[PDB]
């Protein structure tokens, strides 16, 4: 019997075979319908048709808040992707710590009642990801499409009471970055343009390591700027907004937020431990997911935690190259685990207790 | 946030130590562990948790993951045991590996009451207290290691 685990991100979909060092499918969470008002389309045959789509992420800052559209992606996840009966596989789900309780209800009920698995698990993605690390100790850092989680973890245990969390993730400065480029003329609004924008983003953004400066560098020449082909063949060229985008994680007034930045809430969240861990919660700040991979994070992160901390602190940001699938993978692993399994709720269980029961076995 | 609403309203709580301590109990190579003055050794292989036989203690493949056991009576009381958990990790260890040590390493403390004090051992960064384990020359690092639990996906 093979487990599958499926880390259900904001953005997309990885899913794939507990025991596999990949996922085997990743996919974008969105389903498609007509623009001009089968009948819906899902993940990539919704990508590949979005000239004519308007596209919805069914999840947003990590809360499903389309039921039946969710309900579309697991199915497609499981009958379209990896063609497996869901009946058949125990499944590893996850989730973002601080989610309303109703959320994980709700996964729980769906898996069981619709989809008929004989067990389940849903896990706080941080953990995951600090295990793919191989470490029992230190603080993660979690940015997606669409929560920033810092969890610190002391030997195994999550620390309920620093869990920090920010509704501001890659979907915001994808949004952020088609905001800005209106400045240069240029016209991204649609759904269809927000996944173009999107890509512009991965490919060209990047952390300045000092914000001023480097706005001083992009207005002296034309140094930092870089060109990008449309899927209509236009050629537009960006300038500062590669790292005008990112720096809203610093500071998140660019997009109108009060909230202190990544770097001081995980310092916030450090300081919230105990004081006799924070040198190793500081010797071992894990950096997962897609939003933490834009060129000079880590160096900006370095930077920015050592001007809160002590100034002898000994600070690292460990940065795995892999990141974007560290919550994956950590799933992958403790489910390849007999006594990780064991806690797993069974279909039995599902049917005499109901949804309450996901809040005393997952953990 | 609000905690009590949320995912979260039951971590560090006496259920959440109650529920892993059970799934502790499924593990065959905790039964025994622990229970005299020594050093007790284990290696990941594919994702299971192998005694290492005692003549090789101290001898530790650089391809591998290990959980070692260190019980010794503590100062409080001469009769009684207490316990230093370290996870060992090779410089050339698969990922699989290493998070398997880790996620067992909690086990064991889970299995031991939380008692053990956990320690991360990377190849070349062990601590004090580790190298003090073995005997003068009885730390060995050994060439290779056995495979990967892991299928690579192509
Ligand atoms: N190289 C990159 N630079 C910046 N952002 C990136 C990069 N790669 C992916 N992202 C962003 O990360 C998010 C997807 O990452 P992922 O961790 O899978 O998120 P989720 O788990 O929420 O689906 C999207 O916002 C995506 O645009
Ligand atoms: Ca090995
Ligand atoms: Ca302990
Ligand atoms: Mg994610």
């Amino acid at each position: 019997t093979t487990a599958l685990v499926c880390d259900n991100g904001s953005g997309l979909v990885k899913a794939g075979f507990a025991g596999d060092d990949a996922p085997r499918a990743v996919f974008p969470s969105i389903v498609g319908r007509p623009r001009h008002q089968k009948d819906s389309y899902v993940g990539d045959e919704a990508q590949s048709k979005r000239g004519i789509l308007t596209l919805k992420y069914p999840i947003e800052h990590g809360i499903i808040t389309n039921w039946d559209d969710m309900e579309k992606i697991w199915h497609h996840t499981f009958y379209n992707e990896l063609r497996v009966a869901p009946e058949e596989h125990p499944t590893l789900l996850t989730e973002a710590p601080l989610n309303p309780k109703a959320n994980r209800e709700k996964m729980t009920q769906i898996m069981f009642e619709t989809f008929n698995v004989p067990a389940m698990y849903v896990a706080i993605q941080a953990v995951l990801s600090l295990y793919a690390s191989g470490r029992t100790t230190g603080i993660v850092l979690d940015s997606g499409d669409g929560v920033t989680h810092n969890v610190p973890i002391y030997e195994g245990y999550a620390l309920p009471h620093a869990i920090m969390r920010l509704d501001l993730a890659g979907r915001d400065l994808t949004d952020y970055l088609m905001k800005i480029l209106t400045e240069r003329g240029y016209s991204f609004v649609t759904t269809a343009e927000r996944e173009i924008v999107r890509d512009i983003k991965e490919k060209l953004c990047y952390v300045a390591l000092d914000f001023e400066n480097e706005m001083a560098t992009a207005a002296s020449s034309s140094s930092l700027e870089k060109s990008y082909e449309l899927p209509d063949g236009q050629v537009i060229t960006i300038g500062n907004e590669r790292f005008r985008c990112p720096e809203t994680l610093f500071q998140p007034s660019f997009i109108g937020m009060e909230s202190a930045g990544i770097h001081e809430t995980t310092y916030n969240s450090i300081m919230k431990c105990d004081i006799d861990i924070r040198k190793d919660l500081y010797a071992n700040n894990v950096m997962s997911g897609g939003t933490t991979m834009y060129p000079g994070i880590a160096d900006r992160m370095q930077k920015e935690i050592t001007a809160l901390a002590p100034s002898t602190m000994k600070i690292k940001i460990i940065a795995p190259p892999e990141r974007k699938y560290s919550v994956w993978i950590g799933g992958s692993i403790l489910a390849s685990l007999s006594t990780f399994q064991q806690m797993w709720i069974t279909k039995q269980e599902y049917d005499e207790a109901g949804p309450s029961i996901v809040h005393r076995k997952c953990f | 946030y609000n905690i009590a609403d949320s995912n979260i309203a039951n971590l560090g709580t006496e259920l959440e130590k109650k529920v892993k301590l059970e799934a502790s109990q499924h593990e065959d190579a905790w039964k025994g562990a622990g229970k005299q003055v020594g050093v007790e050794i284990w290696r990941i292989q594919q994702f299971k948790v192998v005694p290492v036989p005692k003549k090789h203690h101290g001898s530790f493949y650089t391809g591998d993951s290990y959980i070692v056991l260190s019980t010794y009576h503590p100062k409080t009381n001469p009769d009684k045991l207490a316990y230093d958990v370290h996870f060992w990790l090779g410089a050339f260890t698969t990922q699989d590996e290493a998070g398997t040590a880790a996620y067992k390493t909690v086990e064991l403390d889970d299995y031991l009451g939380g008692l053990p004090v956990q320690y991360r051992e990377v190849q070349g960064y062990e601590s004090e207290r580790f190298l003090s384990l073995f005997p003068k020359g009885g730390l060995r690092i050994l060439d290779g290691g056995v495979e990967t639990g892991f299928h690579h996906v192509e």
